[PDB]
């Protein structure tokens, strides 16, 4: 009785998950790449800022 | 210097080339050595290799200072001023006294390792470490520099042994050595004699323990490095501070100053093998060893 | 005996559907879309702080929204929040149980949260009216071990014990308001949105699923993983996320799409994955591989970037602050380096 | 959050008195401690300093040498002994709390402030207004010019305001002139640049009247400012 | 200097006191062992807690009396702020006597704000609205949804929290004890050490992740009762209990992490096996499992049969041993093997094996 209802419960999760809209990954793909790319001034990781924008600073002593 | 300088021709072949290849494979060993230590970050935290590091280094300086002061004297029989050959002297002195002094060191390790040994991790730091091996290196080097600034034995006679050395500052510094390879002797009886305790009260508990297990307890295999290391330290410097000690008795004849020349020759074998056994016997130098070669290689 | 199995077998029927629709809409992958973009290549990142002070071995941290304190967990039994730019310890919180997994800090400073071994999510007040840090919420409704807490607001919690189960608390009253229970395995991480409606959990049987925390039901699942998953960190823009596994294969998995879009696997790793980070633009991925050092991966071509090595042991935490200034790896050996 | 103070009141100029001050409700172990005169009819004064465990002790430049002082942690007690004391120290005295992190808010708490009446460089905040007269309900500007520039390297300019309330003790209430302290309502707002520095209250009450006073806290000693009155 | 100014100086001061109170504990924590306790649920490790830790032997510390008592203060601001959430989210609504109960609540909320120490008038309102017997009587209401079991305990005795002297009891840290939810640490004094023993428990299902936690350890205590081949504790047909004590120290002695800590290894219930050996051979068993009918063979042979499990490796020692009803010797052999356990690593650190 209880796999019964751990089956049931797994097979209603499923079919849940099953009912919902896809979309291209093309497209998805090319959101993420807008994004990415409109917000890749602000990325001190891959555009290393001097240290007057760099809180992150050699220290003498 | 007449009666100082001694002049025979096999001596002046075998001794000087027997010196030169035991100093050579010395700094090999010690540079060696002083480099797996200080490669390795862990190894230069752990306070323990710190001081097996330090006893490299002053065996290094000693091979090479040695090295330079025997030949330079022997075989061009070479003349220099009172202060840079009282400079050179007392450098010797502080490197051998500095050797003494980190074997003090490590023996205290050891005996505050098995002394307090959950207490050892927290009392004896890597700061606390540099502090008192700082001491000793201070320590070492004004007590062998004190005859250069100090005095000469101009008024009083010197002994033959040693060239413009003073006599009561020559048995000053023999009880003073005497009384370091005393706490190291002292120092090693009360490691073996807790050892033992503790393998005895590890053993009275449990009767089926010992039919159980056949692995070698740690008091013979610790008696047996213990023993060796001692042993090679007792039988290698008990000549030349016995000849020292002859010498501080009476004066004899030169073939005792070419046996003291022999003496310190195995002086200096004792000083090319402590390296060696005091990185073999460690597991993790030997591992960093096999790791180094396999880089070297690559 | 016989309902059970033709369940089982609609089970696999609807898997099967759902993996049939995934690869029909699999037209065009992203390592062939990015073919066009300029690729980074050298990014070097120095180490700028090595704060010191941990006897014991780091297991998390967490950047605060002012991208100055970061709070570090270890099992020394204090936890300690360190202040970035100066180097310099701002408190250090004695804990009561010293076996800590999981710590957190609150998006407006005020709280900050530690999970552990002893099953009790430990919520300490930091701004309060004396200058000590005193236990506020000890909330203990778990079986399993914590893994990751995450704070929504100064009220809503949200925990991954290791019960197969995550939660969602509200933190003055003491009770648990909703329980995300699907997954099978220990429950690994925890990864929230931006926008903080909905978040991704990951478990030891490689299925990463996104809940919902206003209804209670598992939104998505994704599995894709070999190997447990122990590290996800969301997309900044909250449409896809990372997760790591020990496989030592950080994959991209995305929302809208449903399923995976790039493994970023190297050949000469054996390793495993114990944290995963983005920065603000998520074109960088740092990924914290068990083999003592960190890596940055490239977030579109799948390429190496930069080796952060400089740890004698694994890297358990890195995180990236919130404006994208620098990335703080917490590793095994007590260090907590700032790369910049 | 209690500090009473005690000792003094009558004393004979040129002898010596040691004041003590319980601390009550707060972890006192790791609170640096500053003291603060205020002469009758006169503005606020710095006196000395205490670090956290005692460590870095500070005095001001008037009262150096001739003061003494000593922190006794598990009675949570503070001591200060004074020996040959002038006619000028004839005043109510202060024992306030302070911490010092990111985002801390130091001289939040004070003393009800003890009575000691005797029988008879520096940067200069020269504060114009001394005093206001405005009815309740309307926006006042209080300005407090320095003499130096506050705006340290690190970005957070030192300068705190603070709130006297008539025949009360006084009250921080803004720190750091953006930041506002724990438990006061959002109508105080600071502003200014370096030079010369702004409160502004958007509507007055009745519990808004008092003394207001500007303080620096870049370098040692803490000159206070000479008090902004409102009166209704 | 010139990049740090009074407050940055003051800051620097508080990090010095601050390290310097992390290094004291850490210094703290070097000078205690930490050992782990892992067990077999038929074997049985309460009992080797209770007789290794003595509650005469061991008292309650002064220091961490006033964090317990702060606990006590804690869980009755829980009970009341649970008690007064009932009364708010009660789905019948009940008729009050005072209609400023809810502002009470907000009351009961500003205590929450300060919590700086036990507050009269708060304690005087709560003893106000517990006067009512409505708000007695729905506690028993209020254990149908998830409540604390440790909670009446508190909420019967608010007249004796409202005076301020109070009592501090073993029973009182063992009502928050009963929960018994995570690791145990059980922390006892023996010869100047401060021993430590975490067990884990059967309260985790899987183990693969959070034994990676214990790397840095020094004993590992695995107490299994060899009694166990005739008992019963069996998901499966798989009876024999030894088997998965076998796996078991197969899986934590041949573990990555327990490559240099040693395991001592407790056979618990010797004299059970003595009778049960005595009443029935072991010949039933397996042969080769039967070594000697004799009891003391036997008892080798089991412990032999620990022996060979550690696959090849000879930085590890098993230190085993038989427990049985004395105090004083497992103490002694437990101080005795993490003391051995402990010489020989800090030899290794050293270098001298
Ligand atoms: C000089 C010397 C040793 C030599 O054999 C030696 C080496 C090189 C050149 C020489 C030239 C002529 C003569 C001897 C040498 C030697 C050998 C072993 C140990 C020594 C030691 N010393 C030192 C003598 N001390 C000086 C300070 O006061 C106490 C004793 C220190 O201890
Ligand atoms: C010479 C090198 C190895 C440094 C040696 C340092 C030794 C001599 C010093 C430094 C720290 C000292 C220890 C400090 C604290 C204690 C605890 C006390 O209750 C007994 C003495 C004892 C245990 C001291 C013994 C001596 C000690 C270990
Ligand atoms: C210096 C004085 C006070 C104490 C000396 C203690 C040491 C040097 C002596 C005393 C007892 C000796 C031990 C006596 C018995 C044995 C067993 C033998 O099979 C190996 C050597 C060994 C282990 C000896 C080693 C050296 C020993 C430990
Ligand atoms: C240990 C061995 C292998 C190397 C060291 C040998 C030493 C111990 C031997 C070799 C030469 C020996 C010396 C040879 C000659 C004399 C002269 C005699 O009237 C007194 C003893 C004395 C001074 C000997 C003392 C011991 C001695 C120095
Ligand atoms: C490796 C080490 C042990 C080698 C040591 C060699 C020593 C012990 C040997 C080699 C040369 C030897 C010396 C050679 C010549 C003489 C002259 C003779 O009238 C007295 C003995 C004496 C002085 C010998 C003493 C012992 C001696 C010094
Ligand atoms: C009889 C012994 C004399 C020792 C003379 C000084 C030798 C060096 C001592 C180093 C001390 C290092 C700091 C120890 C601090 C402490 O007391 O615990
Ligand atoms: C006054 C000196 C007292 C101590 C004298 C003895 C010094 C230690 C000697 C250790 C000898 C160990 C021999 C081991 C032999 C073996 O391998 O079994
Ligand atoms: C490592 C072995 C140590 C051996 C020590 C040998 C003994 C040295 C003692 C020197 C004392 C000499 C006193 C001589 C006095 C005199 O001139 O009559
Ligand atoms: C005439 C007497 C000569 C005596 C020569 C003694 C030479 C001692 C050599 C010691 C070798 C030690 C080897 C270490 C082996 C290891 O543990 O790794």
């Amino acid at each position: 009785t209880a796999s019964i209802a751990q089956a049931r419960k797994l097979v209603e999760q499923l079919k849940m998950e099953a009912n919902i809209d896809r979309i291209k990954v093309s497209k998805a793909a090319a959101d993420l790449m807008a994004y990415c790319e409109a917000h890749a001034k602000e990325d001190p990781l891959l555009t290393p800022v001097p240290a007057s924008e760099n809180p992150f600073r050699e220290k003498k002593f | 210097m007449k009666d100082y300088m001694i002049l025979s021709g096999p001596q002046k072949t075998a001794v000087a080339v027997l010196c030169t290849l035991l100093g050579l494979l010395s700094a090999l060993e010690n540079v060696a050595v002083l480099y797996l230590i200080l490669s390795s970050h862990q190894l230069r935290r752990k306070p323990s290799y710190l001081f097996i590091g330090s006893l490299a280094g002053a065996d290094f300086l000693a091979s090479v200072v040695f090295a330079c002061s025997f030949v330079n004297f022997h075989v061009f029989h070479g003349v220099d001023s009172k202060a840079v050959f009282l400079l050179k002297i007392g450098s010797v002195t502080m490197t051998f006294t500095a050797s003494v002094g980190s074997l003090l060191l490590t023996a205290i390790d050891r005996y505050l390792c098995l002394r307090y040994p959950p207490s050892y991790k927290a009392l004896l730091t890597r700061g606390r470490a540099l502090v008192t091996l700082g001491i000793m290196w201070v320590l070492s080097a004004l007590v062998s520099y004190l005859p250069l600034m100090g005095w000469t034995c101009c008024p009083r006679p010197c002994s033959e042994l040693f060239p413009l050395i003073p006599n009561d500052y020559l048995l000053s510094w023999l009880l003073f050595i005497a009384f370091l390879f005393s706490g190291i002797i002292y120092t090693y009886g009360h490691v073996l004699w807790k050892a033992h305790q503790h393998v005895a009260s590890l053993s009275g508990h449990q009767d089926r323990q010992v039919p159980g297990m056949a692995r070698m307890r740690l008091d013979v295999r610790l008696a047996k490095t213990l023993g060796l290391v001692l042993a090679v330290l007792l039988i290698c410097w008990f000549p030349v501070l016995a000849l020292m000690a002859h010498s501080l008795a009476t004066t004899l004849s030169d073939q005792v100053k070419k046996a003291f020349a022999f003496c310190s020759m195995l002086c200096l074998i004792n000083s090319m093998v402590n390296p060696v056994i005091y990185a073999l016997r460690s597991g993790e130098i030997r591992s960093s060893a096999h790791h180094c070669l396999a880089h070297w290689k690559k | 005996q016989s309902e059970l199995d033709q369940l089982r077998q609609e089970a696999e029927q609807l898997k099967n559907q759902i993996r049939d629709a995934r690869k029909a809409c699999a037209d065009a992958t992203l390592s062939q879309i990015t073919n066009n973009i300029d690729p980074v290549g050298r990014i070097q990142m120095r180490t700028r702080r090595t704060l010191r002070g941990h006897l014991a071995k780091i297991y998390a941290m967490h950047w605060g929204t002012d991208s100055r304190l970061l709070v570090s967990a270890s099992q020394d039994g204090k936890l300690i929040i360190w202040d970035s730019y100066t180097t310099n310890k701002v408190h250090a919180i004695p804990l009561r149980s010293s076996w800590v997994m999981t710590c957190a800090y609150a998006p407006s400073g005020n709280y900050v949260a530690c999970g552990g071994l002893d099953n009790i999510c430990s919520i300490y007040n930091l701004k309060t009216r004396e200058g000590n840090v005193r236990v506020s919420r000890e909330l203990a409704g778990h079986t399993g071990y914590l893994s990751c807490c995450r704070f929504l607001d100064d009220n809503q919690i949200v925990t991954s014990s290791g019960d197969t189960t995550c939660a969602l608390w509200d933190i003055e009253t003491g009770q648990q308001t909703t329980t995300f229970t699907g997954h099978t395995g220990d429950v690994m991480s925890l990864s929230l949105a931006p926008d903080t409606r909905l978040f991704v959990s990951g478990a030891c049987d490689a299925s990463a699923k996104l809940w919902d925390v206003r209804e209670g039901m598992c939104r998505q699942t994704f599995t894709g993983h070999e190997s447990d998953i122990n590290a996800i960190c969301f997309f900044p823009n909250g449409n896809a996320f990372a997760t790591g596994s020990d496989d030592a294969t950080c994959r991209l998995f995305d929302l809208r799409a449903d399923q995976e879009l790039m493994t970023y696997s190297h050949d000469n790793i054996i390793c495993g994955i114990t944290s995963v980070s983005f920065s603000k633009s998520g074109r960088l991925l740092l990924a914290g591989y068990d083999d003592f050092n960190c890596n940055v991966w490239d977030a579109l071509k799948a390429d190496r970037a930069g080796v952060l090595a400089g740890h004698d042991n694994r890297v358990s935490c890195l995180g990236v602050t919130d404006d994208g200034m620098a990335v703080a790896t917490g590793s095994w050996d007590s260090f907590l380096k700032i790369w910049n | 959050v209690q500090l009473v103070e005690s000792g003094g009141g009558l004393v004979q100029p040129g002898g010596s008195r040691k004041l003590s001050c319980s601390a009550s409700g707060f972890a006192f172990s790791s609170f640096g401690m500053h003291w603060v005169r205020q002469a009758p009819e006169k503005g606020l004064e710095w006196v000395a300093y205490i670090s956290s465990g005692s460590g870095t002790i500070y005095y001001a430049d008037t009262v150096k040498g001739r003061f003494t002082i000593s922190r006794d942690d598990p009675k949570n007690t503070l001591f200060l002994q004074m020996t040959s004391l002038r006619s000028e120290d004839t005043a109510m005295y202060y024992c306030v709390r302070s911490i010092y992190y990111y985002g801390s808010s130091p001289f939040d708490f004070w003393g009800q402030g003890t009575t000691l009446t005797v029988s008879s460089s520096d940067i200069v905040m020269t504060q114009a207004t001394s005093s206001v007269p405005v009815t309740p309900g309307e926006s006042v500007s209080i300005s407090c010019r320095s003499s130096k520039s506050l705006l340290h390297s690190n970005g957070n300019t030192y300068l705190y305001w603070f709130l006297q309330r008539p025949g009360q003790s006084p009250q921080l209430l803004i720190y750091r002139m953006s930041n506002l302290a724990s438990g006061v309502p959002d109508r105080f707002s600071g502003s200014g640049s370096g030079t010369a520095f702004t409160l502004t209250i958007s509507r007055l009450e009745a519990e808004d009247v008092g003394v207001y006073y500007c303080m620096q806290h870049l370098e040692y000693p803490l000159t206070f400012g000479a008090g902004t009155k409102l009166e209704l | 200097g010139c990049t740090l100014s009074a407050e940055d100086k003051a800051a620097v001061e508080r990090s010095k006191m601050i390290d310097r109170n992390l290094r004291e504990d850490g210094e703290k924590a070097a000078r205690e062992v930490k050992l782990l306790l892992l067990g077999a649920g038929e074997s049985g490790k309460n009992t080797i807690v209770k007789q290794m830790k003595i509650i005469h032997e061991a008292g309650y510390s002064e220091e961490e009396c006033k964090q317990y008592k702060a606990v006590v203060y804690s869980n009755t601001i829980q009970s009341i702020i649970a008690i007064i959430r009932a009364m708010g989210r009660l789905k019948i609504d009940f008729g009050d006597s005072a209609r400023a109960d809810d502002a009470r609540q907000l009351f009961v909320l500003a205590g929450a704000a300060e919590e700086g120490f036990m507050t009269a008038e708060l304690a005087g309102v709560i003893k106000r609205l517990w006067k009512d017997s409505g708000v007695q009587a729905c506690f028993n209401r209020s254990r149908e949804y998830q409540l604390n079991d440790s909670a009446a305990y508190y909420l019967n005795d608010l007249d004796r929290i409202a005076q301020p002297n109070y009592i501090p009891t073993q029973q009182d840290v063992l009502r928050t004890r009963v929960k018994t939810t995570g690791i145990v640490e059980t922390h006892f004094t023996f010869k100047d050490l401060h021993f430590k023993m975490f067990d884990v428990g059967a309260q985790r299902s899987e183990r693969k992740k959070w034994i990676h936690c214990f790397e840095g350890v020094t004993a590992i205590i695995f107490c299994v009762a060899l009694s166990d081949y005739d008992l019963v504790l069996a998901e499966d047909e798989e009876m024999n209990r030894m088997h998965a004590s076998m796996k078991l120290f197969d899986s934590i002695c041949n573990n990555k992490w327990f490559t240099d800590t040693s395991i001592i290894l407790f056979l618990n219930k010797k004299d059970l096996f003595e009778e049960k050996i005595k009443k029935s051979p072991l010949t039933i068993c397996y042969p080769e499992y039967a070594g000697s009918n004799t009891y003391e063979e036997a008892a080798a042979y089991i412990q032999c049969q620990f022996e060979d499990l550690n696959k090849r490796k000879d930085t590890k020692e098993i230190y085993t041993h038989f427990t049985c009803s004395t105090d004083t010797k497992n103490v002694q052999f437990v101080f005795d093997a993490v003391t051995d356990v402990i010489i020989k690593n800090n030899l290794k650190d050293c270098g001298l094996f």
